[PDB]
């Protein structure tokens, strides 16, 4: 009868029940060859493997198996009982959206599902239907600009870069500072490092500048065996990646920059629309900072005369979870429901009728 | 003179101004107020609007969208192809050697003559090799002689084919002729020549079509799904099987497995098998036409990282320690290799220094990947593994402050 609201991602499954404020399980996207915290706990005769590579479902057998854990361990529902609502990233092959369907359907027997698009659910979160959106998460971050809750696909910017690669090269300069980071537990450490002491600079050269000249931007931090380390420029220089992908070895264009270019492939007339409701969502959005550097970067790129907005509500790293949540709990959305008679009359290709 | 023309008015100057003199004439007939505007405007700023003309394709597709020297590359374009010759043409224009990767002096001008050495030289670096040409130029319908102006010891003899768009104009006291050219040139013999007392090195040349889309990336991929929507459905389960786990980011294991050497001294079947299907996937379908692609390379293809002081390519001698190094060799990808169909440049390598521009064979193994729904937007020609190419020349251009570098390039196997 309640409807679940499962949020799939590169990194981390947020999961729970639609008309809730929040996931009720948020667990590890990782398998052992076990699921989440249990495929750690026996990593010996085992490794961790990560079924979601970049947003995208990589591993149908692995996918399975974290399906099964937040149906049975993590909500302790069956899902037999509860129409389900999945994520998708935006772009998600046609086939993969397919294979969701038919996996739903005929391994799990749900009564009903769908599947929607991460970034419209962060837009809707906030209540809008018009605007352009950075997903940034564990594994991979998108510009996608939306009119009237259709996100539009030419304008759509992907970049394979995001937290896990901000993790690991702040492992790498906490270590060139003297400190070693480097094992698999290290960079779990180094993780949390990064999710308690970094910021973005709004000014970056000036920043290294101070860095370079005082003690100021010191943070310390105690590891697990009670060792307490110091955190310097490297605090600004792991998320400064973002802005500029050189950093880690690549020659992307940094977020600012896809912002902009997914906002220069839309229709000029919805383009005021766009930097008037540019909004940030997951995890690696979080950087204190990042609103106000991206404020200044667009508003170099922009005309002159361009009213920017940027908005970073504090509940942001759930947001496409709480855009599922509302989304599955509306009057107009139960229609949309695929129901299990639908999937029987029609293929998987049912997901492209209806979404 | 004839009642028709020559393929070649030769030293005939007299003759050849005449015919396109009443050609320029005739044309003014067919080109609306815009075009004719465009022409002007050329006259005016010629060199400008060539330059614009050669590079105006590698920017991100909403750079050249809202570039106005646009309006003006088009309407000339237009007006050109438009007057197609309805049989071929020989024409005459001098080059810095140079633009053949001949990066020094033939002879000075001041010298008469040309030594058997640089002649030599000349000759074994623009043999067995394909040319690419861009962009907006003169050319005359006859041979320079005593008192016509030549600024170079190279002339280049080339033939057009029918179907060429030319333009012949006026401008004031001269009758000329304008191409857009869209090709690649052979020079299939040179010979050293005297025009009034000084050397020069005659270059017999002409051309080879291929298809080459630019920034015209919607015509390419239209192009591509035409020719292998059925590619696309006609392969064996396992090779399509192997290509999607390929295009899914299997690439990055099967490419180091090959590049490693992994099937000499560190076997694996299951790598092989792989290799091996989406090779045959390749032949299934091969190139149905001369092809451009366009590749922005990692620095790591050209030995060189993001802080290789090398790599700064707005310093002139690191243009010339490149152009030593890699101009006129041949390279080896022992790797499967991605190439697209368009020149734009795009947000995921906006920041690549070294595009590969590279001639393909029509009957080449390769394949339209995009032509497979779930990722199109790469606008994607996949080639084999093991694929040589060679680099006939490199140019360099701004984008912004950047310094980028066009190989020019062909595949030889
Ligand atoms: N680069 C392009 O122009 C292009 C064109 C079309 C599609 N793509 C798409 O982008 C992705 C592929 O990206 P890519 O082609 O930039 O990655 P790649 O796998 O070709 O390159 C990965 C890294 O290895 C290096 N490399 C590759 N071959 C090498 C060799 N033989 N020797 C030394 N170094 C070598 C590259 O410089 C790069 O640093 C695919 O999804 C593909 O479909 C890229
Ligand atoms: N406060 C924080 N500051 C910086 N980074 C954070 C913070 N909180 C979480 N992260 C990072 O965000 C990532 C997890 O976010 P999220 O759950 O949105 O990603 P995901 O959905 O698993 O991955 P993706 O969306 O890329 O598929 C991790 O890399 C984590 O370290
Ligand atoms: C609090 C927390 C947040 C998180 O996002 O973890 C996710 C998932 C995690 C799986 C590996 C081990 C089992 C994690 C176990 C338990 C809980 C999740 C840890 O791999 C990440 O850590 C990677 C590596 S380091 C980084 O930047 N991303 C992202
Ligand atoms: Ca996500």
């Amino acid at each position: 009868t309640t409807a679940l609201v499962c949020d799939n991602g590169s990194g981390l499954v947020k999961a729970g029940f639609a008309g809730d404020d929040a996931p009720r399980a948020v667990f590890p996207s990782i398998v052992g060859r076990y699921v989440g915290d249990e495929a750690q706990s026996k990593r010996g005769i085992l490794t961790l493997k990560y079924p979601i590579e970049h947003g995208i479902i990589t591993n149908w057998d692995d996918m399975e198996k974290i399906w099964h854990h937040t149906f049975y361990n993590e909500l302790r529902v069956a899902p037999e009982e509860h129409p389900t609502l999945l994520t998708e990233a935006p772009l998600n092959p046609k086939a993969n959206r397919e294979k969701m369907t038919q996996i739903m359907f005929e391994t799990f027997n749900v009564p009903a599902m769908y599947v929607a698009i991460q970034a419209v659910l962060s837009l809707y979160a906030s209540g809008r239907t018009t605007g352009i959106v950075l997903d940034s998460g564990d594994g991979v971050t998108h510009n996608v600009p939306i009119y009237e809750g259709y996100a539009l696909p030419h304008a759509i910017m992907r970049l394979d870069l995001a937290g896990r690669d901000l993790t690991d090269y702040l492992m790498k300069i906490l270590t060139e500072r003297g400190y070693s980071f480097v094992t698999t537990a290290e960079r779990e450490i180094v993780r949390d490092i990064k999710e308690k002491l970094c910021y973005v600079a709004l000014d970056f050269e000036n920043e290294m500048a101070t860095a370079a000249s005082s003690s100021s931007l010191e943070k310390s931090y105690e590891l697990p065996d009670g060792q307490v380390i110091t955190i310097g420029n490297e605090r600004f220089r792991c998320p400064e990646t973002l802005f500029q992908p050189s950093f880690i070895g690549m020659e992307s264009a940094g977020i600012h920059e896809t912002t902009y270019n997914s906002i220069m492939k839309c229709d000029i007339d919805i383009r005021k629309d766009l930097y008037a409701n540019n909004v940030m969502s997951g995890g690696t959005t979080m950087y204190p900072g990042i609103a106000d550097r991206m404020q200044k970067e667009i508003t170099a790129l922009a005309p002159s005369t361009m009213k920017i907005k940027i908005i970073a509500p504090p509940e942001r790293k759930y947001s496409v979870w709480i855009g599922g949540s509302i989304l599955a709990s509306l009057s107009t959305f139960q229609q949309m429901w695929i129901t299990k008679q639908e999937y029987d009359e029609a293929g998987p290709s049912i997901v492209h009728r209806k979404c | 003179a004839f009642i028709e023309r020559p393929e070649d008015f030769l030293k005939d100057k007299e003759n050849a101004i005449q015919w396109e003199k009443k050609e320029a004439e005739r044309v003014e007939k067919n080109l609306d107020t815009l075009e004719k505007e465009a022409l002007e405007l050329y006259k005016k700023d010629s060199e400008q609007i060539s330059n614009y003309s050669q590079t105006r394709q590698y920017f991100y597709d909403y750079q050249i969208e809202s570039n106005p020297r646009e309006k003006e590359y088009k309407n000339l374009r237009n007006a050109i192809s438009k007057n197609k010759i309805d049989k071929p043409i020989n024409v005459y224009y001098f080059e810095s050697p140079e633009k053949f990767a001949f990066n020094k002096e033939i002879r000075t001008e001041n010298q008469n003559e040309i030594s058997l050495e640089k002649f030599n030289e000349l000759k074994e670096t623009i043999q067995d090799k394909l040319f690419k040409q861009d962009g907006f130029k003169d050319v005359s319908l006859y041979e320079p002689g005593n008192g016509d102006e030549k600024p170079t010891p190279l002339l280049i003899h080339l033939k057009l084919p029918k179907n060429t768009g030319m333009l012949p104009y006026i401008n004031s006291n001269d009758v000329k002729t304008l191409i857009e050219q869209d090709y690649s040139i052979k020079i299939d013999k040179i010979v050293r020549i005297v025009i009034e007392g000084k050397q020069y090195i005659k270059a017999e040349a002409s051309i080879v079509n291929s298809l080459d889309f630019k920034d015209d990336v919607s015509k390419g991929d239209l192009w591509g799904k035409e020719n292998y929507s059925d590619w696309s459905n006609k392969l064996t389960p396992n090779e399509l099987a192997d290509v999607n786990d390929y295009m899914r980011g299997g690439y990055t294991a099967i490419n180091n497995y090959l590049i490693s050497n992994g099937p000499l001294n560190n076997p694996n079947p299951e790598l092989d098998s792989k290799v091996n299907n989406i090779e045959n996937a390749l032949k299934l379908t091969p190139i149905p036409s001369n092809l451009i692609v366009y590749r922005r390379s990692g620095p790591q293809e050209f030995g060189l990282t993001l802080t290789s002081p090398e790599y700064d390519f707005n310093k002139i001698e690191n243009i010339d320690a490149f152009k030593e190094k890699w101009e006129g060799k041949v390279i080896t990808y022992p790797n499967f290799i991605s190439t697209s169909i368009g020149s734009v440049n795009m947000s995921a390598f906006a920041k690549r220094k070294i595009i590969l521009r590279i001639n393909i064979p029509k009957d080449s193994p390769g394949a339209y990947l995009s032509a497979i729904p779930g990722y199109a937007g790469s606008y994607e020609v996949l080639l084999n593994h093991g694929s040589k190419f060679k680099i006939n020349k490199v140019d360099s251009y701004k984008d912004g402050t950047v310094t980028k570098l066009i190989l020019d390039a062909t595949l030889i196997n």
